[PDB]
């Protein structure tokens, strides 16, 4: 999952 | 917005959908190429191509279970380009490269004729 | 094999059928959760779900056009979860983590199971 | 396009  | 995003979700949702066309799972129509036929979902081959998103948008033509293409079209050429639009990797190859192209212009996959273009390009 | 690879193909596809989904496209069964009703593509919740994935691919309930939800889950719970399965980006807040939780395990959607419970061990 |  990231920070988009 | 303040989402989070799952960077693999793309890819693992295109290799479930092609799980489900190696199993015929919920395939809805059968694409004609000559004397070969090539089942699969609609709803991706509009996501994948020009020419299907115009087809199954039609009024008429988005009820119909077979789609025949036109005789010049080459079976290989489409099943090469069929493997690419479920599993985003295309098998180019001196040997097809002309058929691939031709294929890919005919079904509008901007990106895949780019490629090709280039890699005759550097062969001359 | 030999093949190249389009970096951006997967994400260029699920872009598409979420345009689908937005002007209700090829949508093919309607989730009910409660008082409400989501349209989306079986295709699209099989490749996301796991509850999804048994439910289409049973005999007799391939063949329905309305799947209706345990009266436990929140339709609120439910959109995020669906629009994450579009888009792979998921608007997870406070106020909705429990309801995006508890939604996700019964979807049988391991990833977001998985950064619910993270995401709720850093705030104890 | 890649080698993948
Ligand atoms: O080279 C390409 C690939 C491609 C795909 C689609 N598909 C869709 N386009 C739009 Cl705007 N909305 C929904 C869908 Br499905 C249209 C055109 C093209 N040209
Ligand atoms: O957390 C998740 C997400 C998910 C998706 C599917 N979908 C499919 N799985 C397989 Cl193996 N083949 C085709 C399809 Br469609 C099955 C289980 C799960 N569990
Ligand atoms: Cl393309
Ligand atoms: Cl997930």
């Amino acid at each position: 999952w990231v920070i988009p | 917005d303040s989402c989070i995003q799952f960077t693999r979700h793309a890819s693992d949702v295109l290799l479930n959908l092609n799980r489900l066309r190696s199993r015929d799972i919920l395939t809805d129509v059968v694409i004609v190429v000559s004397r070969e036929q090539f089942r699969a979902h609609k709803t991706v081959l509009m996501a994948c191509s020009g020419l299907f998103y115009s087809i199954f948008t039609d009024q008429l033509k988005c009820n119909l279970s077979v789609i025949n293409l036109d005789p010049e079209i080459n079976p290989e050429g489409f099943c090469i380009l069929l493997d690419f639009m479920y599993t985003s990797r295309l098998n180019l190859r001196e040997g097809n490269i002309m058929a691939v192209m031709a294929t890919a212009m005919y079904l509008q996959m901007e990106h895949v004729v780019d490629t090709c273009r280039k890699f005759i390009k550097a062969s001359e």
